[PDB]
């Protein structure tokens, strides 16, 4: 028979660049932000997308603030900080937390709320004129 | 609802890393009976106890990465709890440390120090202190310090620094020279003027932080802060800035 490519969607006639399953058409296989392709050069597989080098990083490389080594699969986001899923947790107890459990900002880092009702009543009063 | 001895012979035989013995009600860590036979766990747990101080024998938990005493009542460490050699973040926030134990910067991996809540100063700390290169984070807000040291400017890899509520009648110039800073936190202190210096960071974008309300700024920053972070920078950097800077200092 003849493959059918993955962008287009029409069968392909010459060059058959195999990759991800699917099979493709010379030009057609590309970079997911920018529109050009790779011709032979190196793909990035991610759930089903592929990427440049020099794109690959700028999504799928934020750097999880507790192990510090950059985070493949699930990216917990919260306080302008970025979170491994097993990495994310408590701060003060290091219990681990969901962005689904109740938690308070303090100094930017995440607190559970068991552990915030422990703080000095001193304390508390005051950041409740903070931000 | 396990019992101390339960959670410290079930850690050494199901081989767990992490034993968490928070809000237990421990005065004294060699009253957990074969805590420091440990020897392979990688966190340690104990915040909300009651624990006045901690002994020697932390030292043979060789290869913690995590020791968190958040929230006990501690007056002193002892000088073994720099030589964790593997230790990366260490939390003694809501203590009662007026003092750190000679040699304590030798941690040669410590990442994120906390030492949030707590009696310490400029004369706290001892000389050693800013050879923690490899810290990352350090928070310092809610103490007593009001210089902080020149040798700041070593913590190159510094991306987190919180001062907030603390006494600092100036910043240190050399907060300029942590590149990777992201986020600064300084409200609540008695500042009165930003150095210029502090302009070479850009903390304007949205995933960084720089807080700095509740303090005593000179009325031409106090109007640069109501109109927004990038307008104290651009203020900062200013020529004109520079030339207050000087004279406000001799004066
Ligand atoms: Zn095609
Ligand atoms: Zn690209
Ligand atoms: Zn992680
Ligand atoms: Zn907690």
């Amino acid at each position: 028979g003849v493959p059918i490519c993955g962008a287009c969607r029409r069968p392909i006639e010459g060059r058959v660049v195999n990759a991800m399953g699917k099979q493709w058409h010379v030009e057609h296989f590309v970079c997911a932000k920018c529109e050009k392709p790779f011709l032979g050069h190196r793909h990035y597989e991610r759930k089903g997308l592929a990427y440049c080098e020099t794109h690959y990083n700028q999504l799928f490389g934020d750097v999880c603030f507790h192990c510090n080594r950059v985070i493949e699969g699930d990216v917990v986001s919260a306080l302008n900080k970025a979170w491994c899923v097993n990495c994310f947790a408590c701060s003060t107890c290091n219990t681990k937390l969901t962005l689904k459990n109740k938690f308070v900002e303090f100094d930017m880092k995440p607190v559970c709320k068991k552990c915030y009702e422990k703080f000095p009543l001193e304390l508390k009063k005051r950041l409740k004129k903070l931000a | 609802s396990k019992s101390l001895k339960k959670l410290v012979e079930e850690s050494r035989e199901k081989n767990q890393p992490e034993v968490d013995m928070s809000d237990r009600g421990i005065s004294n860590m060699l009253d957990v009976n074969g805590l420091f036979t440990l020897s392979h766990i990688t966190q340690l747990v104990l915040s909300h106890n009651k624990l006045t101080m901690v002994p020697p024998n932390i030292a043979e938990l060789k290869n913690l990465e995590v020791l968190n005493f958040f929230n006990n009542q501690i007056e002193e460490l002892p000088t073994q709890i720099s030589s964790l050699q593997k230790l990366k973040h260490l939390n003694l926030g809501m203590n009662r440390l007026n003092t750190l134990p000679r040699g304590f910067g030798s941690l040669p991996a410590l990442e994120v120090l906390d030492l949030t809540y707590n009696n310490l100063s400029e004369n706290s700390l001892p000389g050693n202190f800013f050879y923690l290169t490899t810290l990352r984070a350090l928070y310092l807000s809610d103490n007593d310090f009001e210089i902080l040291p020149p040798d700041i400017g070593k913590l190159t890899k510094l991306q987190i620094l919180s001062l907030r509520d603390n006494d600092l009648i100036s910043l240190p110039k050399e907060i300029g020279e942590l590149t990777q800073l992201k986020e600064l936190h300084i409200q609540g202190n008695r500042l009165t003027v930003l150095p210029p210096e502090l302009g070479n960071l850009d903390l304007t974008g949205q995933k960084q932080v720089f807080k700095a309300e509740n303090n005593p700024w000179v009325t031409p920053i106090a109007d640069q802060f109501q109109l927004g972070v990038s307008h104290v920078f651009e203020y900062i950097r200013s020529e004109t800035y520079k030339y207050l800077y000087g004279r406000h200092m001799q004066a």
